[PDB]
Protein backbone atom coordinates (compact mmCIF):
# COMPACT_ATOMS: atom_id res chain seq x y z
CA UNK A 1 0.00 0.00 0.00
CA UNK A 2 1.77 3.11 -1.24
CA UNK A 3 0.77 6.57 0.04
CA UNK A 4 2.03 10.08 -0.69
CA UNK A 5 1.27 13.68 -1.50
CA UNK A 6 -1.63 14.25 -3.88
CA UNK A 7 -2.00 17.84 -5.08
CA UNK A 8 1.29 19.47 -4.05
CA UNK A 9 4.04 16.95 -4.72
CA UNK A 10 7.53 17.60 -6.08
CA UNK A 11 10.35 15.08 -6.44
CA UNK A 12 14.04 15.01 -7.40
CA UNK A 13 14.93 12.73 -10.39
CA UNK A 14 16.73 10.17 -8.12
CA UNK A 15 13.41 9.62 -6.24
CA UNK A 16 11.69 9.21 -9.67
CA UNK A 17 14.15 6.41 -10.67
CA UNK A 18 13.12 4.08 -7.76
CA UNK A 19 9.40 4.20 -8.80
CA UNK A 20 10.27 3.08 -12.39
CA UNK A 21 12.46 0.09 -11.37
CA UNK A 22 12.35 -0.63 -7.60
CA UNK A 23 8.55 -0.56 -7.06
CA UNK A 24 7.70 -2.23 -10.44
CA UNK A 25 10.47 -4.88 -10.09
CA UNK A 26 9.29 -5.89 -6.62
CA UNK A 27 5.66 -5.78 -7.67
CA UNK A 28 5.93 -7.81 -10.84
CA UNK A 29 7.69 -10.94 -9.58
CA UNK A 30 5.74 -11.81 -6.44
CA UNK A 31 2.34 -11.20 -8.02
CA UNK A 32 1.55 -8.29 -5.74
CA UNK A 33 -1.56 -6.18 -5.25
CA UNK A 34 -0.65 -2.53 -5.44
CA UNK A 35 -3.36 -0.76 -3.53
CA UNK A 36 -3.42 3.01 -3.48
CA UNK A 37 -5.62 6.06 -3.57
CA UNK A 38 -7.43 6.54 -6.82
CA UNK A 39 -6.37 9.94 -8.12
CA UNK A 40 -4.77 11.43 -11.20
CA UNK A 41 -2.54 13.75 -9.18
CA UNK A 42 0.86 13.40 -7.61
CA UNK A 43 2.28 10.10 -6.47
CA UNK A 44 -0.71 8.02 -7.53
CA UNK A 45 -0.17 9.35 -11.03
CA UNK A 46 3.45 8.19 -10.83
CA UNK A 47 2.39 4.68 -9.86
CA UNK A 48 -0.25 4.75 -12.58
CA UNK A 49 2.22 5.66 -15.28
CA UNK A 50 4.98 3.37 -14.08
CA UNK A 51 2.72 0.31 -14.15
CA UNK A 52 1.22 1.12 -17.57
CA UNK A 53 4.38 1.16 -19.69
CA UNK A 54 5.39 -2.21 -18.25
CA UNK A 55 2.22 -3.70 -19.73
CA UNK A 56 3.01 -2.26 -23.15
CA UNK A 57 6.68 -3.21 -23.03
CA UNK A 58 5.87 -6.73 -21.84
CA UNK A 59 5.29 -7.75 -25.51
CA UNK A 60 2.05 -9.74 -25.02
CA UNK A 61 3.24 -11.32 -21.78
CA UNK A 62 0.72 -13.13 -19.62
CA UNK A 63 -0.58 -11.44 -16.50
CA UNK A 64 -0.89 -7.82 -15.44
CA UNK A 65 0.20 -6.20 -12.20
CA UNK A 66 -3.25 -5.73 -10.71
CA UNK A 67 -3.89 -2.37 -9.11
CA UNK A 68 -6.78 -1.32 -6.91
CA UNK A 69 -7.54 2.29 -6.09
CA UNK A 70 -9.70 3.67 -3.30
CA UNK A 71 -10.99 7.22 -3.25
CA UNK A 72 -13.86 9.08 -1.69
CA UNK A 73 -17.14 9.33 -3.57
CA UNK A 74 -17.60 12.95 -2.55
CA UNK A 75 -14.65 14.55 -4.30
CA UNK A 76 -15.23 13.17 -7.80
CA UNK A 77 -15.65 15.59 -10.69
CA UNK A 78 -18.12 14.07 -13.15
CA UNK A 79 -19.66 11.30 -11.05
CA UNK A 80 -23.18 12.31 -12.09
CA UNK A 81 -22.62 10.35 -15.29
CA UNK A 82 -21.57 7.33 -13.27
CA UNK A 83 -24.83 6.86 -11.38
CA UNK A 84 -26.94 4.51 -13.46
CA UNK A 85 -29.92 2.99 -11.63
CA UNK A 86 -29.80 -0.27 -13.53
CA UNK A 87 -26.68 -2.36 -13.84
CA UNK A 88 -24.27 -0.15 -15.75
CA UNK A 89 -22.47 -2.99 -17.47
CA UNK B 1 30.79 -7.39 -48.01
CA UNK B 2 28.62 -9.89 -49.86
CA UNK B 3 25.96 -9.66 -47.17
CA UNK B 4 26.17 -5.90 -47.58
CA UNK B 5 25.97 -6.16 -51.36
CA UNK B 6 22.94 -8.43 -51.18
CA UNK B 7 20.50 -5.53 -50.80
CA UNK B 8 20.62 -3.53 -54.00
CA UNK B 9 19.66 -6.30 -56.42
CA UNK B 10 16.61 -7.06 -54.27
CA UNK B 11 15.92 -3.33 -54.38
CA UNK B 12 16.13 -3.36 -58.18
CA UNK B 13 13.94 -6.40 -58.66
CA UNK B 14 11.31 -5.07 -56.29
CA UNK B 15 11.47 -1.95 -58.41
CA UNK B 16 11.59 -3.91 -61.66
CA UNK B 17 8.18 -4.89 -63.10
CA UNK B 18 7.12 -8.50 -63.43
CA UNK B 19 6.93 -8.76 -67.20
CA UNK B 20 9.74 -10.40 -69.17
CA UNK B 21 11.61 -8.15 -71.65
CA UNK B 22 9.57 -9.61 -74.54
CA UNK B 23 6.50 -8.21 -72.76
CA UNK B 24 7.82 -5.30 -70.67
CA UNK B 25 6.35 -2.90 -73.26
CA UNK B 26 2.84 -3.37 -71.84
CA UNK B 27 4.11 -1.97 -68.56
CA UNK B 28 6.22 0.62 -70.38
CA UNK B 29 3.30 2.16 -72.26
CA UNK B 30 1.14 2.24 -69.12
CA UNK B 31 3.85 3.92 -67.05
CA UNK B 32 4.63 6.40 -69.83
CA UNK B 33 1.00 7.40 -70.31
CA UNK B 34 0.57 7.51 -66.51
CA UNK B 35 3.44 9.98 -66.17
CA UNK B 36 2.07 11.75 -69.26
CA UNK B 37 -1.38 12.32 -67.74
CA UNK B 38 -0.08 12.56 -64.16
CA UNK B 39 6.01 6.92 -55.67
CA UNK B 40 7.88 4.16 -53.87
CA UNK B 41 6.23 1.05 -52.48
CA UNK B 42 4.95 1.02 -48.91
CA UNK B 43 7.05 -2.08 -48.15
CA UNK B 44 10.21 0.04 -48.17
CA UNK B 45 9.11 3.53 -47.12
CA UNK B 46 5.87 4.71 -45.55
CA UNK B 47 4.52 7.62 -43.56
CA UNK B 48 3.12 5.81 -40.56
CA UNK B 49 0.24 6.88 -38.39
CA UNK B 50 1.30 9.49 -35.88
CA UNK B 51 -0.35 7.94 -32.83
CA UNK B 52 1.03 4.55 -33.79
CA UNK B 53 4.42 6.19 -34.24
CA UNK B 54 4.21 7.79 -30.80
CA UNK B 55 3.53 4.39 -29.25
CA UNK B 56 6.49 2.97 -31.14
CA UNK B 57 8.77 5.80 -30.04
CA UNK B 58 7.73 5.40 -26.42
CA UNK B 59 8.41 1.67 -26.71
CA UNK B 60 11.94 2.03 -28.02
CA UNK B 61 12.70 4.90 -25.68
CA UNK B 62 11.66 2.63 -22.86
CA UNK B 63 13.98 -0.07 -24.12
CA UNK B 64 16.92 2.32 -24.41
CA UNK B 65 17.35 2.70 -20.66
CA UNK B 66 17.11 -1.06 -20.32
CA UNK B 67 20.03 -1.33 -22.69
CA UNK B 68 22.02 1.36 -20.91
CA UNK B 69 22.01 -0.20 -17.44
CA UNK B 70 23.49 -3.52 -18.48
CA UNK B 71 25.85 -1.63 -20.78
CA UNK B 72 27.42 0.38 -17.98
CA UNK B 73 27.24 -2.65 -15.69
CA UNK B 74 29.38 -4.80 -17.94
CA UNK B 75 31.57 -1.79 -18.66
CA UNK B 76 32.30 -1.63 -14.95
CA UNK B 77 33.77 -5.15 -15.13
CA UNK B 78 36.93 -4.28 -17.02
CA UNK B 79 39.96 -4.83 -14.77
CA UNK B 80 41.33 -1.29 -15.10
CA UNK B 81 38.12 -0.12 -13.45
CA UNK B 82 38.64 -2.44 -10.49
CA UNK B 83 42.23 -1.23 -10.24
CA UNK B 84 40.99 2.37 -10.11
CA UNK B 85 38.37 1.45 -7.50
Amino acid sequence: SVTGGAKNFNMKPRLKSIFRRGLVKVAQTTGAWIITGGSHTGVMKQVGEAVRDFSLSSSYKEGELITIGVATWGTVHRREGLIHPTGSF
Amino acid sequence: IWKFQRHDLIEEYHGRPAAPPPFILLSHLQLFIKRVVLKRHKQLKNKLEKNEEAALLSWEIYLKENYLQNRQFQQKQRPEQKIED
